[PDB]
């Protein structure tokens, strides 16, 4: 030990501390401004892996309503909204199984309409297992929990 | 965009040139309790102590005051008695509530009286029964 | 309920729960009109007032919840204003036929 | 009355039915080009006074007297915007005229 | 069916033909 | 030393506690346990806060025993606890000062 | 009234070509859901689906150009700029994105849309954009600095097609509340509120050299000059399907499509109904499936192209149905 | 080995459940398994199976299928719409406490839509609501003394909905405006005094 | 339960935070343009 | 400030005996640790009925119980534990005991086992 000439080290880390100074200065600055003044209302990104699907589902939930609405006259209509999603949830949860969902009391159209969705939920769920599956096929950073849901899914799909 | 600030003849002071300082969003208007422009002038270049705006624009404008002296625009007068005049001829109740206060504030109804004070029509009608009422 | 601070507690708690299930189903408009019934019941009319105001905003075409709103106006004999209300309805909705059978 | 003034029978017409060689024109070049200007110096200073709010770095009258605003250069290192600090703020609809909400006009399928 | 009968043309399109990297709209401005 | 209670108890947090009652004279007579016999209490403001305590703790009592299952024992045994503490808090209004 | 039925009698439609099926371009694996064209050329035209992607399609040919994976969820709508060489799409993952097309690849994602934004409209003469989607508000964004602007708040629900004039009524909105809305930007407000719908008035279209916009709720196709905020006509809408797209073409051929799949053609202006279609499908797909759901025309005007449910886009080439009113 | 008692529980939890969830069910009937459950559902207790007999043509059509699909017997029993063990057996031919104790448990997990949740909320609701009571009585004991009743402590800056009076929208200032109503809300208060005082 | 489906969205503008979003940063400040 | 923290922070005069004397001497006067029934979260092997008022809690069910220590071991150098639980409709006190002799527990004047 002894050797001196620190520099070139000390150069390196200047230039380093000179990316800091920007992304401490957004950093740091945020944090103090939050403390001062702390957010609204934030605004979730559903370009996440995680709450994708959930929010699709959401959408597609919500479309189904809109079409429904569109079609017929009601009086007191909330109420009826709910039961839509539950029928629309009975006729995707039998799409899955592969039981034929059939109801009686359902009216061509609305069913119609109901079953056109669940096809379109199936054209997105399917090609995506598929994606999945060729991601896992390759090693292209697959989560264990997707991973899972594929192995499920593709099972599902092959006994359908 | 903003609005002008309103600030009494009395309020301000007795000369032909004040120099003022805005500061947007200085402090919250004590009665609604939002961001608001604070306004500060000197009164005379070398008379102490400052006269900072207490209150947000659209609060005066509601109860048609000073947004320094907390009085009347017209009469010079506290809220309270202004209105309580008037009645005597309905008064104004600020909602003392986090929530409810800052709703008030942004309504632009002219909360109870305000109109009045503010309509050479209204005020001077209502100066006349007082004084009717008097003799 | 024996005294009147006592009923200004159980009236308030009441009021606060109703803030609340309201918060959540801002939009549902059964809630509304129950909110309203109670504060009519209490003789406030001006809270019962607001409250039906409230409503229609969230939701102006429901025509169950003028109905209810022009029935309190008129229960508290109050009529002038009742009259207003229902015209200001008829403005809003002429094509619905209810409100101006009413 | 007031309602009939309120809500008028020509919002139910069409104003075409009558009249075919009737076109709504389509809207001068010269006024076009000035609401544009408008609308850009508008948006622009809107972007600019949002560029000002953020916090990363790149005269008057009352009454018959006269009076100077100023802008005093506040410190630094002091939050900008000392007034604002992300309130909740419900707002009142302020819907004072009335919207006329015109229309025109088997129960056990649907 | 009836878009496979008659004369109207059914375009099965798996593979885009143009590359990816090429542009879709160009701006050139003096050689 | 989960569940918080272990972490309050830990020697650190004691240490801590050591100090402050030295230097300043924070106690925390919620943290203690009120003595049995008074009059080995010289100080009045230790007493002062130690009839606090027993106070807060009767109203703490008086809370719980008006719930609605009125039947259960607890709420019995309780009433003889409240009287306990009520009867402590006399002796703690004792007449030296 | 029997003074208005007689002069409708009297006046007389013009001869449209009626419309029959050309192209069909079965690429996507998804709905197609929506639908655009280059402005200044008709060469491509893309469509952004429930595949996620968004496809680019030679006309002439019917060719898939290419291809264009910039969302995560389904793409709900998009907008070639005239003005600038860039797409903008939007999907229900929030993303209102900016595709450079000297690249074809996204620059700036803007950020402000609480959830699912349904549409775009690129202002024809700013350089700024305008979306609307479930939240009930359509901002306006500066495409340079890639914020909202303003924001438009009168809307109670879900906003669908949103539109932009370049006058002073700069924005058309159309809602779930079934009030279209014509806008100040400038002033931060509304200026009227045509309400004459019964319900969500899911498809609107501005009319290319005449200055109004067709607006179709569940039956009534509406259409107003948007100067003073009028109704100019209603169309023969009297039990066709839910009307999901609404585009005029520009020789005055307003095209509605339907849930039903039931293509209706009709006269813009006059309101005359002048030609049904019924829809296809593939032999494997549902005949419930079936449904144009979105659709526009080129900027000559004889190419109508309707994206359909059976991840499908037709694309449409070309005596007169009898008037009869009520 | 199946007990009467037992498939009629089973038979009631699937009224209750769902003819896709056999885990609950199991767990309801402690001897029997998830898996057997299904089956025994299978077997005897769906209705829309018709597991009593039928005339000789149906039986003539039972033995021509055996005949001609070698005794692919589920197969058999599909194509008839019978069951397939009594399908078969047709082609061939041409303690107290624990029942007192399941029972009860049964019934009660049958009828309670409850968990931790249900009851838990309940109960706290039921709780405060007795502590209310107890705040009442205390202050009417000491009315003698002047007594304030404790407030709701805020979280967040919250509205009492006494004061204030919530987020009020307008009355809508009107045409035919009379000035009678403020007389009658001033009329209808003063009533309320008066029951405040008595 | 409260595990719970929905009715509406929403849409309500307060005061701006004043916060320095990592994508908002500037970027591509020229704009292209057509042609014409 | 995070879980895995290596050294906690220490006063610059810490005689490190001397405090745990002083925490020791302040341990009799100290409120908890000089008390019995410390808590603990356990699932129930039992599966048993609360005598009172009938609630069948199952097994595995967790709860936050009461541990507390039995003086009258089993045999010699192994001890036994009471381990009180709540009704969840009523809230009786629930308990029981771990006899290692049968490798299992024992009921201790809350339950039946059943
Ligand atoms: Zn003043």
């Amino acid at each position: 030990p002894g050797c001196g000439f620190w520099q070139p080290a000390w150069r390196v880390w200047l230039n380093f501390l000179r990316g800091t100074i920007p992304l401490l200065e957004r950093y740091i600055g945020n944090l103090i401004t939050r403390q001062f003044e702390g957010r609204s209302n934030e605004i979730v990104k559903t370009t996440t892996k995680q709450r994708l699907d959930a929010y699709y589902d959401l959408e597609l939930r919500n479309s189904v309503m809109d079409d429904i609405l569109e079609m017929m006259p009601e009086s007191i209509r909330q109420k009826k909204a709910r039961t839509i999603l539950q029928h629309l949830s009975e006729a995707w949860r039998c799409w899955k199984a592969n039981i034929p969902w059939d109801v009686p009391g359902m009216p061509a159209p609305i069913k119609k309409i109901i079953e056109r969705y669940i096809k379109s939920k199936a054209d997105a769920w399917v090609s995506a297992a598929h994606y999945n599956r060729e991601r896992i096929k390759r090693g292209a950073h697959v989560e264990k929990t997707m991973v899972k849901k594929n192995l499920g899914r593709l099972t599902r799909l092959w006994i359908k | 965009n903003e609005p002008p600030p309103n600030i009494c003849e009395q309020c301000l002071g007795d000369e032909a040139n004040i120099r003022m300082t805005k500061i947007p969003q200085g402090s919250e208007c004590k009665i609604c309790t939002l961001p608001f422009t604070l306004y500060h002038f000197k009164t005379s270049k070398r008379s102490n102590n400052i006269i900072k705006t207490l209150i947000c624009v659209r609060c005066a404008t509601q109860r048609n005051i000073c947004q320094c002296c907390m009085l009347d625009s017209r009469w010079h007068i506290p809220i309270q008695l202004r209105d309580h005049l008037i009645s005597l001829v309905v008064m104004t109740e600020e909602a003392k509530n986090d929530m409810m206060k800052r709703f008030l504030s942004l309504k632009n109804v002219k909360l109870g009286g305000a109109q009045i004070t503010s309509d050479p029509s209204e005020a001077d009608n209502i100066v006349d029964k007082l004084k009717n009422i008097l003799l | 309920i024996l005294d009147l601070e006592e009923l200004r507690e159980y009236q308030r708690r009441k009021r606060t729960e109703y803030e609340g299930y309201l918060k959540r189903n801002r939009l549902d408009m059964g809630q509304w009109i129950r909110y309203a019934q109670f504060e009519i019941e209490q003789h406030d009319m001006r809270r019962a007032r607001s409250i039906f105001e409230r409503a229609l905003l969230v939701d102006s075409s429901f025509i169950p919840l003028w109905i209810r709103y022009i029935d309190a106006e008129l229960k508290v004999k109050c009529i002038n204003h009742a009259r207003n209300l229902m015209n200001r309805a008829i403005s809003t909705l002429p094509r619905v036929d209810k409100l101006w059978y009413k | 009355d007031q309602i009939a003034k309120n809500v008028k029978l020509d919002d139910f017409i069409p104003k075409r039915q009558s009249n075919f060689e009737l076109s709504v024109p389509l809207p001068t070049k010269a006024e076009i080009q000035e609401c544009t200007a408008r609308t850009k110096s508008y948006i622009q200073r809107l972007v600019n006074a949002k560029l000002a709010n953020s916090n990363n770095r790149a005269l008057l009258l009352n009454n018959s007297h006269h009076i100077e605003v100023v802008s005093k250069q506040m410190d630094p290192l002091l939050p900008r915007f000392v007034g604002k600090k992300a309130r909740k703020v419900v707002a009142p609809t302020e819907n004072d005229e009335v919207v006329p909400v015109l229309h025109m006009d088997d129960p056990n399928e649907w | 069916g009836k878009e496979v009968e008659v004369l109207m043309e059914t375009k099965n399109t798996q593979s885009p033909q143009t590359p990816l990297v090429e542009p879709v709209t160009e701006r050139t401005k003096l050689q | 030393m989960s569940r918080n209670v272990d972490k309050a108890n830990s020697v650190l947090v004691r240490f801590q506690e050591q100090q402050a009652e030295s230097a300043g004279g924070y106690k925390d007579y919620s943290r203690y346990q009120r003595p049995r016999n008074v009059s080995k209490v010289k100080s009045i403001k230790e007493a002062n806060e130690w009839k606090r305590q027993v106070s807060k703790e009767i109203k703490q009592k008086s809370t719980r025993i008006y719930d609605p299952s009125l039947n259960e024992m607890q709420i019995a045994e309780l009433n003889d606890e409240l009287n306990n503490l009520f009867k402590e808090w006399k002796r703690w209004q004792w007449h030296i000062d | 009234i029997v003074n208005r039925y007689e002069k409708l009698l009297s006046q007389r439609p013009e001869w449209h070509a009626p419309w029959k099926l050309s192209r069909v371009i079965n690429g996507h694996l998804g709905w197609v859901r929506c639908v655009a064209i280059d402005p200044v050329d008709n060469e491509w035209f893309i469509t952004g689906s429930n595949d996620t992607t968004m496809k680019v399609w030679d006309l002439a040919t019917g060719k898939l150009k290419t291809t264009l994976a910039g969302h995560v969820m389904t793409v709900r709508d998009v907008a070639v700029s005239d003005r600038h060489p860039y797409l903008f799409s939007v999907s229900e993952d929030k993303t209102v994105k900016c595709w450079d097309l000297e690249k074809n690849q996204i620059i700036r994602d803007y950020y402000g849309h609480l959830s699912g934004v349904r549409t775009v409209s690129i202002h024809p003469t700013l350089d700024l954009i305008a979306t609307a989607g479930r939240d009930s508000v359509i901002k306006l964004w500066d495409m340079r600095t890639r914020i909202p602007v303003i924001t438009l708040v009168g809307h109670k629900g879900p906003i669908n097609q949103v539109q932009c004039t370049p006058v002073d009524p700069q924005v058309v909105s159309s809602s779930t509340d079934a009030t279209v809305r014509l806008w100040d930007v400038v002033a931060g407000k509304t200026m009227k509120v045509l309400t004459h719908h019964k319900r969500s008035v899911r498809a609107t279209a501005l009319h290319p050299k005449e200055f109004s916009v067709a607006s179709a709720c569940t039956d009534d196709i509406r259409s107003w000059g948007l100067a003073e905020g009028s109704l100019l006509t209603n169309f023969e809408s009297e039990k066709t399907g839910i009307i999901n797209t609404l585009s005029i073409n520009q020789d005055d051929v307003l095209f509605a499509g339907g849930d039903n799949g039931v293509l209706s053609f009709y006269d813009y202006k006059s309101g005359h109904k002048y030609q049904s279609l019924a829809t296809r499908e593939m032999v494997g797909s549902l005949e419930g499936e079936r449904s144009v759901l979105c659709s526009t025309f080129d900027k000559t005007g004889l190419r109508l192209i309707t994206g359909e449910a059976d991840k499908s886009i037709k694309i449409w080439k070309q005596p007169g149905l009898a008037w009869n009113p009520n | 080995v199946w007990t009467n008692v037992e498939d009629q529980i089973l038979k009631a939890a699937v009224q209750k459940y769902g003819t896709h969830q056999w885990s609950k069910v199991a767990s309801l009937l402690q001897k029997k398994t998830a898996r057997q459950s299904e089956l025994r559902w299978n077997e005897y207790l769906n209705p829309k199976l018709n597991f009593t007999e039928f005339s000789k043509e149906e039986d003539a059509q039972l033995l021509d299928l055996a005949r001609e699909l070698p005794n692919q017997w589920r197969t058999i029993a599909d194509m008839m719409a019978r069951p397939a063990q009594v399908c078969v057996e047709r082609y061939n031919r041409l303690l107290e406490d624990e029942e007192k104790e399941m029972l009860a448990e049964a019934r009660a997990r049958l009828l309670n839509t409850q968990g931790k949740k249900a009851t838990r909320k309940i109960r706290e609701r039921m709780l405060e609501e007795s502590k209310r009571i107890a705040e009442l009585q205390k202050r009417r004991e000491l009315k003698q003394a002047g007594i304030n009743v404790a407030i709701k402590k805020p979280k967040k800056k919250y509205g009492t909905d006494i004061d204030y009076n919530e987020d009020i929208v307008y009355e809508q200032a009107p045409m035919p405006g009379i000035y009678d109503t403020s007389t009658e809300d001033r009329q209808i208060k003063k009533k309320f005094e008066q029951f405040e005082r008595k | 339960p409260q595990l719970e489906a929905r009715s509406g969205a929403k849409a309500a503008a307060y005061t701006p935070t004043g916060i320095e979003h990592a994508r908002l940063l500037p970027g591509h400040t020229t704009l292209k343009y057509r042609k014409f | 400030s995070e879980r895995k923290a290596i050294n906690k922070y220490y006063p610059p005069d810490y005689n490190p005996l001397e405090a745990e004397k002083l925490s020791r001497k302040m341990a009799k006067k100290l409120k908890t640790m000089n008390k019995s029934h410390a808590s603990i979260r356990l699932m129930t092997p039992f599966s048993m009925r609360c005598l009172e008022c009938n609630e069948y809690i199952p097994k595995s069910r967790k709860f936050n119980g009461k541990k507390e220590l039995l003086k009258e071991k089993y045999l010699d150098s192994i001890k036994i534990y009471r381990l009180t639980i709540s009704c969840p409709r009523c809230a009786n006190s629930i308990a029981f005991r771990t006899d290692p002799g049968n490798s299992d527990y024992v009921m201790e004047v809350g339950g039946v086992r059943n």
